RNA sequence: AAUUCCUUGUCGGGUAAGUUCCGACCUGCACGAAUGGCGUAAUGAUGGCCAGGCUGUCUCCACCCGAGACUCAGUGAAAU
RNA sequence: GCUCGCCGGAAGACCAAGGGUUCCUGUCCAACGUUAAUCGGGGCAGGGUGAGUCGACCCCUAAGGCGAGGCCGAAAGGCGUAGUCGAUGGGAAACAGGUUAAUAUUCCUGUACUUGGUGUUACUGCGAAGGGGGGACGGAGAAGGCUAUGUUGGCCGGGCGACGGUUGUCCCGGUUUAAGCGUGUAGGCUGGUUUUCCAGGCAAAUCCGGAAAAUCAAGGCUGAGGCGUGAUGACGAGGCACUACGGUGCUGAAGCAACAAAUGCCCUGCUUCCAGGAAAAGCCUCUAAGCAUCAGGUAACAUCAAAUCGUACCCCAAACCGACACAGGUGGUCAGGUAGAGAAUACCAAGGCGCUUGAGAGAACUCGGGUGAAGGAACUAGGCAAAAUGGUGCCGUAACUUCGGGAGAAGGCACGCUGAUAUGUAGGUGAGGUCCCUCGCGGAUGGAGCUGAAAUCAGUCGAAGAUACCAGCUGGCUGCAACUGUUUAUUAAAAACACAGCACUGUGCAAACACGAAAGUGGACGUAUACGGUGUGACGCCUGCCCGGUGCCGGAAGGUUAAU
RNA sequence: AGGACCGAACCGACUAAUGUUGAAAAAUUAGCGGAUGACUUGUGGCUGGGGGUGAAAGGCCAAUCAAACCGGGAGAUAGCU
RNA sequence: AUGUUU
RNA sequence: UCGGGCUCAUAACCCGA
RNA sequence: GAGGGCGCUUACCACUUUGUGAUUCAUGACUGGGGUGAAGUCGUAACAAGGUAACCGUAGGGGAACCUGCGGUUGGAUCA
């Protein structure tokens, strides 16, 4: 049946992309935490 | 004119239209238009604010002169249009100085008639005039509320305000509601009953008519469950509650009215 | 009665025979007027009942055409 | 390599979304492939994505988002003005052929187009974040015209038949051609041009609006298609040569007509209805600040430029979402033949395919089917499931009824082929020839030819002519809800929700209400014939008594009564 | 003209059989309802957890919803096993 | 109010 | 309820217990 | 041979059948009213001015006769 994950990169970047994360106190905090975990990919890109 | 439909199909059988011949046909007067955009009854918070709103036809806005200035310049009403954004009907008017505007549309209306506003202005159905110079007893159209503002009372198909006394520098008005309320007297206001009045008699006839009119359905409180609205539950039908709004706010005669800041102007409440 | 417990109430009808259905009675355990009452052409993948047609639904199975099941060969699971 | 079968409104073919080198070529097979595997979307190497004109960037804006200052808020931050972003929408330009193992409206040949800078040369008031215009818009419906596209004949090239017949009313095949340029039709729309006057268009305007006279009847926008040209070409069966048997060169006939014909195009039209149907830029024109020998504006011609980034492949799927090479899911575009009402269906074309275990055997049973004596609902909770009905024209058709209906009620009759009327009819289309004329994408008269249902009569084959696929079972009584609709995605579709209508009730606009400690915002650019709350629930006939209790409304005279 | 009739696409999901270590964590197959409308769909946007959304089923809110998921208080408590 | 008796 | 009265007479009505 | 007969075939057409309707007679659980009967029970509507003059039509109400409104007629009494 029609599953839950229907891909779309415009959306993807708009909901969880770098700048949307960068655009709000807590968004940035999400970045902080990840950079502090030493994550290799903050956000997902090209 | 109102019409009954033949019952060639249930949902038409009960329909009663109100088709007015003397109405213009097709597109309106371009320059007096502007965007609109529905709102789904939703806020600037995106939250549904007023229920039952959404869907329904497209609707572009006609400007419609409510203040009625152009004192001295006469105008001749070229045509009566349909405006989707009011029960009232519309007059495309054209002033002698070569300027067009939209005006409501009194009972007499009629393309070809002559129109004028200002302190001078002859008292004739369809003209605007500070109420100070208006025989007590006249019936008068869209009435301002603060001299200058715009007119707000009696705007709706068939409505009208009778002037009942003008002692002081204020007039007392018998609104359509029944209330009697004093107002500034220097307050503009058009002569005559607002137009149409056949409105009242339409029937709709099927759920879709209201649907395509921006009115989404309303679900009774009893139908729901205890957790949604103060009514509802009980194995089957029931009630046994104390009729209230979905926010428990009590209903059925509570007035809610609360101004103090405008009490004065209210001389006798509707009944 | 989407309501009647006593209840397969009672009478009539339909049946060879009918705890259902239809019509009646009314003694309404415990209908009834926008908690709307009582009707109503059409409508309904709507509940109940009846008839013609049709039939392997059945009395009562039979044969037959295909896919598995059975033997060979390759791969090769599971619950416990 | 030869046969056999399957899909063909897809199981073909393109695009988007998504993937992200799966593409092509070599080479390898451990692992991956539900088996083998030499084969692969597997491993490794190497190769491959060519743009002024396709797309994106870019111009413009929508919903919505951000938002200097600003208004609010213990802080975080919420809101919003000028603005600035945001496409799913508006904005300039390329077609056909050829080519590669794999790209191509990108390379190549052929033939065009757009917009800017410069230059030269003639003619000329140009000029805005500004005015007007335009862009700019709904639903349904009704034709006419036309094309894509197909049939047939004509034409050309090839054929004269494995088994009786086949030099003919025979067989096979092909019969293709774009943008652009010219013409400016069927048809749609609108009366023009002149001068003068003005309290409008945030200022002006020679523009748009409005008022006057004047003076002409034909004028001006719009517009599919056809025709001409592009085409002296390209393409094109097949030839003739080479072949490292993959193919590579060179060459090339016919290329018309008549008829039928869309759901595409004329048409953003037309008729008409109510639910009354984006914004902004480019663009056309109008002035202003100004420049006034200048500069700019127009046109022809010449020249220069048009970056950047995407461009392989999959695409209704083995490449995307589903843990799988998963019977699931997934938006747009195309639409041949025979029969058909048709985008149903049955068989085919083109194109793609036989679904990555096979081979035998031919038990019970299970799955999915086909046929059945007599009987025919006995079965069973229940006719669940089966079987049955099943087309078109005509005749004909009850209660009840809201006068539409019920009704496709029910029930009957015809249905193939051939001949005749008629070597093919009513119809359709429509050329010569003739005439006319404001002259040609004209008209009139002419009816060749091309197309072609239906009817009656006669005749005929079979068991059977709607012959397959396809394709309503019908009738009586009664409950519930009027009805179309909606719901428990994943045991409930219903008698539940909704509904048009009815009532009660609140609200005088800075509304009642609602989101929010607020600013703001919804209600509503509405204003009591409106908007919110609640119950009822089409329509007909109707809706009685009870105000004690609870709730709500009004009321103060007194009793009591808070901070103070 | 029609929330009109029949009927593909498309939207649905009434019955049955199969399947129920499935081809499939809801399908297939034969029938079925709607199909110019309260129609259906692409892209994009808004509403955020005691809150949204709901033609109201406690239905839906990323395979779970009488209060989502993630992290934290946290080694909550557990006179129970 | 009734009288074969409100 | 009982006794008395009004009435032609029953009831109503009046009186007393 | 001609002609006929038998046989076969066509037309008409009685039975007879199928479908669906009109129509009339008998009957039917139950049930509305109507007629007749002896003293019943309740009241007393009308008749006199019947103790609210009577009626007609209409509509609403009520154990019952009847009440009530609206208009109309006199087939109404008093010197109103
Ligand atoms: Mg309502
Ligand atoms: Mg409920
Ligand atoms: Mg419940
Ligand atoms: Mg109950
Ligand atoms: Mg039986
Ligand atoms: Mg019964
Ligand atoms: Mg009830
Ligand atoms: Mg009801
Ligand atoms: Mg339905
Ligand atoms: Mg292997
Ligand atoms: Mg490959
Ligand atoms: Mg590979
Ligand atoms: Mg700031
Ligand atoms: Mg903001
Ligand atoms: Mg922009
Ligand atoms: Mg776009
Ligand atoms: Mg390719
Ligand atoms: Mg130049
Ligand atoms: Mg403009
Ligand atoms: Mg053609
Ligand atoms: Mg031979
Ligand atoms: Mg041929
Ligand atoms: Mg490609
Ligand atoms: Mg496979
Ligand atoms: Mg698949
Ligand atoms: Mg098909
Ligand atoms: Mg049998
Ligand atoms: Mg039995
Ligand atoms: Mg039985
Ligand atoms: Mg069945
Ligand atoms: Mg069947
Ligand atoms: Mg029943
Ligand atoms: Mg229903
Ligand atoms: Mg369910
Ligand atoms: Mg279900
Ligand atoms: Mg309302
Ligand atoms: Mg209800
Ligand atoms: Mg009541
Ligand atoms: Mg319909
Ligand atoms: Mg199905
Ligand atoms: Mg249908
Ligand atoms: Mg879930
Ligand atoms: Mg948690
Ligand atoms: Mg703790
Ligand atoms: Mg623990
Ligand atoms: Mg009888
Ligand atoms: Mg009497
Ligand atoms: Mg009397
Ligand atoms: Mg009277």
């Amino acid at each position: 049946m029609k599953r839950t994950f229907q891909p779309s990169v415009l959306k993807r970047n708009r909901s969880h992309g770098f700048r949307a994360r960068m655009a709000t106190k807590n968004g940035r905090q999400v970045l902080a935490r990840r950079r502090a975990k030493g994550r290799a990919r903050l956000t997902v890109s090209k | 004119a109102v019409v009954k439909c033949k019952p060639t199909s249930p949902g038409r059988r009960h329909v009663v239209k109100v088709v007015n011949p003397e109405l213009h046909k097709g597109k309106p007067f371009a320059p007096l238009l502007e965007k609109n955009s529905k709102s789904g009854g939703r806020n600037n918070n995106g939250r549904i604010t007023t229920r039952h709103i959404g869907g329904g036809h497209k609707q572009a806005y006609r400007i419609v002169d409510f203040k009625r200035n152009k004192d001295g310049i006469p105008a001749v009403v070229e045509r009566l249009e349909y405006d989707p954004n009011r029960s009232a009907n519309i007059a495309l008017v054209l002033y002698k100085d070569g300027e067009r505007r939209y005006i409501l549309a009194p009972k007499g209306l009629k393309a070809g008639d002559q129109i004028q506003s200002g302190v001078d202005a002859a008292i004739k159905p369809g003209n605007t005039l500070p109420m100070r110079n208006i025989p007590v007893g006249s019936t008068v159209h869209n009435v301002e509320m603060k001299p200058g503002k715009g007119g707000q009372l009696a705007r709706s198909a068939g409505t009208y305000v009778q002037i009942v006394a003008r002692d002081g520098a204020y007039v007392t008005l018998r609104l359509r509601s029944g209330e009697m309320r004093k107002v500034e007297a220097d307050c503009r206001a058009t002569l005559g009953e607002v137009g149409n009045a056949e409105h009242m008699l339409r029937v709709l006839g099927k759920a879709g008519a209201a649907r395509w009119r921006g009115v989404r359905p309303t679900v009774r409180g009893t139908a729901m469950n205890p957790v949604d609205h103060p009514h509802g539950g009980g194995e089957g039908r029931n009630f046994g509650k104390h009729p209230v709004t979905p926010w428990g706010v009590q209903t059925k005669g509570k007035k809610t009215r609360s101004n103090k800041r405008t009490d004065k102007f209210i001389v006798r409440r509707r009944s």
